[PDB]
């Protein structure tokens, strides 16, 4: 039984060095071989293909190389592997009914939940604005004290606008709260007026820029199609060089797909990678800026493996299948074909798919309190500070007596 | 004589309620797991059966299922701001500081009768109770702000 | 409660130094939150600290409500009860 | 009948989900009044196919005709033509 | 034209006798093919005279 070493289909056991025979390997196709064999009463011997290639035509010496060659030339009698069913291979071997339907999907770096920061209520305005407001606050208060209490021709104080009270007036003006005294003099009313105008712009700007933030974060739409990627020019979709996924776009007559093929052919740097391992890494090592176009079966495996920074989006761009293969003129064609249809009705092909792609995996509108957590910490901190202040005064006065 | 009874009764009620809250595990009804990973047992290979649970501050439990009553110990630190928040939610210092301050409050009320001229003991009681409520506020926010990650 | 405490606890101020009793403190906090007025304002450092943080807390919350309500009324996203 | 189940889904105002084949579920989703859609993924893997009498000489030629049209892209163009191009929802 | 094809509120319409109907019928462009499909079976008949 010719087979290929690919995960999760076929994988060396944890300690396969202390094992001999068919027990050295494990995976989806290893379990599948046990299921198929017992249903048709046959005994098999797993044998990995030496070259490691799936099955291609040199197109020169016309010698099939790989698992397909291992069947046409009578080197094996059953190919239990993820061997895609294609016309070129169908003319030399006879596949069985697909035991796993798949297609070309889209893989992107799994996003983050973006847990809001504690002091994120300050986000509508920049750090410079917040710092300048404090400076403006101090300046206004000092100027409010300068123009109100300096003239010795008005003093009993001419009003109640001392430095401590000037700070209180300015603080309550910024928050649009407060009662008590308002400036009665010309110069003092000029300070109040500009501070009131300054407050009105800043407070409206904060509310207007917070609404803008909440609204645009509410309009975001996750990409769920190939068409979305084609329209976008920020993220760079990418396939592989050697295999179907590149031929599919090259020969595609669909406008939604033809444009993508055009781009990838002349785009620089070359999006065309070489090894699947390289590709799956690029997407992770790009902070959500690359999109990989691979099989839906491989994508659903990667996604269920650590560091768990990939996910499946959209839907399959095509419809292919993996079918068990046998030489031509054999006698197992009919027992094997029925064996794959028995293991599906009973649900044994979905149990094995969940077993390896999930069960044996590793990755498992309103404003929340996390969005306003920081202002709650400041409030309670201010309450504690006020209590500390009031006691210290009490203690000081009590000691004196 | 009649206004101290409400104070004594209230202080006991508040301390009792905060000790039963910290001690019991009915703070949240989530849908997670309550058993450790069954590596060999392969009961569910890796991801066990997520069922309705009742969580608290230290242990997660299961209402329904074949493991009904099994209670795992909540693991806070998995795998700066986030780390500090996880160290305050794991230790539950603020839900426990409230208990200590509610207890100190009542001690002052107890001491407020063996020394009927030291008027500063009744003030300490009031400060402990107000401060205890403040710790409760922080604990509630910290607890809610942690379960959202 | 904190505003009441910091305003009326000290005997070295009392007849009452201000009007910030428990009933009035609740009224002050309510009026502050509702963006309405100020019948009385704290005149002491400790009291003014309570007012300032409450005025800042209120401001953020009221702005957040208005901002998040505008987002709701602008974008109408439909929830699918079943996704699997 | 299938028509009954579809009808039970609009009448129930959203308190009934009909579990049917995906291909038909993507036909009624593109027909007026345009109040039904599909949610989630396929719970099973079944395939439509072309059947011939056992022992017939047209088995192999049909097998290669179907397979060729899939690689070319006709079978995908045909589906989008009679499911979405002829649709009524948008 | 693409905007109209995506939209289903406004109903685009050509004529019956002339080029403007042959153009969509023979069009091989996807943005135009979908519009031709619609107009052929849409009711009431958008095709004026
Ligand atoms: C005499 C009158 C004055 C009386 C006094 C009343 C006090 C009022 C203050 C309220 C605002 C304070 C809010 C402080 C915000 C600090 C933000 C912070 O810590 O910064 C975020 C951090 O840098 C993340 O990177
Ligand atoms: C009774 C005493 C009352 C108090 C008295 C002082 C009150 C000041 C209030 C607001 C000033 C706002 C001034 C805004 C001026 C805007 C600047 C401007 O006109 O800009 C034109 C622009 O540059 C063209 O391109
Ligand atoms: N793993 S892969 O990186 O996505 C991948 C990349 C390239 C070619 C693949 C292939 C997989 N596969 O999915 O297992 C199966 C398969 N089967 C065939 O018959 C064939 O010709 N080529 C392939
Ligand atoms: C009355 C004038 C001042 C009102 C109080 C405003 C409180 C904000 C000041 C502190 C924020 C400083 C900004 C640093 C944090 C950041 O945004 O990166
Ligand atoms: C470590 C806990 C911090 C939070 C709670 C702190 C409460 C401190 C209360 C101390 C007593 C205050 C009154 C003392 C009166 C006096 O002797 O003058
Ligand atoms: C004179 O100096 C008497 C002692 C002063 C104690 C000051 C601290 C009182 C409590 C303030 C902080 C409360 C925090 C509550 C949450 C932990």
């Amino acid at each position: 039984v010719t087979t290929i070493m690919e995960s999760p289909y076929v994988m060396y056991k944890k300690n396969h060095e202390m094992f001999e025979g068919n027990d050295k390997y494990e995976g989806y196709c290893v379990d599948l071989a046990s299921e198929i064999a017992k249903h048709i009463g046959i005994k098999y011997k797993i044998a990995i293909v030496p070259d490691g290639k799936y099955g291609a035509r040199d197109a020169d010496t016309k010698i099939w190389n790989g698992m397909v060659g291992e069947l046409v030339y009578g080197k094996a009698e059953i190919a239990i592997a993820p061997l895609t069913i294609t016309l070129v291979r169908e003319e030399v071997i006879d596949f069985s009914k697909p035991f796993m339907s798949l297609g070309i999907s889209i893989m992107i770096k799994k996003p983050q939940k973006s847990k809001p920061g504690v002091f994120s209520f300050l986000d509508p305005l920049a750090y410079e604005i917040w710092m300048c407001i404090v400076f403006a606050y101090i300046g206004v208060s000092v100027v409010l004290f300068l123009v109100s209490r300096f003239s010795p021709y008005e003093w009993q104080p001419p009003n109640e606008f001392g430095i401590f009270n000037s700070l209180w007036f300015s603080l309550g003006a910024f928050m649009q709260q407060g009662c008590d005294i308002s400036p009665r003099s010309l110069s003092g009313r000029i300070v109040g007026g500009v501070w009131w105008f300054f407050t009105l712009i800043i407070i409206s700007s904060y509310t207007a820029n917070l609404a803008a933030f909440l609204t645009v974060e509410r309009m975001v739409s996750p990409i769920e199609s190939a068409e979305d990627l084609a329209k976008q020019t920020e993220i760079a979709y990418g396939t592989l060089d050697s295999g179907s996924t590149k031929e599919f776009f090259r020969r595609s007559k669909i406008a939604v797909y033809e444009k993508m093929w055009t781009y990838m052919r002349s785009a620089e740097p070359s999006v065309f990678t070489r090894t699947t391992a390289e590709g799956v890494a690029r997407v992770r090592k790009s902070k959500g800026k690359f999109a990989f176009l691979l099989e839906s079966t491989m994508n659903e495996y990667i996604e269920q493996r650590k560091p768990c920074d990939t996910m499946k989006v959209g839907g399959n761009l095509d419809s292919k299948g993996y079918g068990v293969a046998t030489p031509k003129g054999s006698s197992l064609r009919t027992p094997v074909n029925l064996a794959v249809l028995k293991l599906s009705e009973a649900g044994v092909l979905d149990k094995l798919k969940n077993k390896w792609w999930y069960d044996k995996g590793e990755c498992g509108s309103a404003l929340s309190l996390s969005n306003v957590a920081g202002v709650f910490y400041i409030l309670v901190g201010g309450l504690g500070l006020a209590m500390l202040v009031a006691l210290i005064e009490f203690c000081y006065k009590s000691r004196a007596e | 004589g009649v206004q101290m009874l409400l104070t004594i009764v209230g202080a006991f009620a508040a301390f009792s309620l905060m000790t039963i809250a910290v001690g019991t595990d009915y703070w949240l009804y989530s849908r997670g797991v309550c058993k450790t990973k069954s590596v060999s047992e392969n009961e569910t290979s890796k991801k066990n059966e997520e069922v309705m649970t009742h969580s608290g501050l230290w242990r997660t439990c299961c209402l329904e299922g074949n493991f009904k009553g099994l209670c795992k110990q909540i693991d806070h630190f998995p795998e700066t701001a986030e780390y500090f928040l996880r160290a305050v939610r794991a230790s539950s210092i603020f839900p426990i500081l409230s208990v200590i301050l509610l207890f100190m409050g009542g001690l002052c009320i107890a001491a407020s009768e063996f020394y009927k001229t030291r008027h500063n003991i009744i003030l300490s009681a009031g400060i402990f109770f107000v401060s205890a409520g403040l710790s409760n506020i922080i604990g509630i926010i910290v607890y809610i702000s942690a379960n959202a990650g």
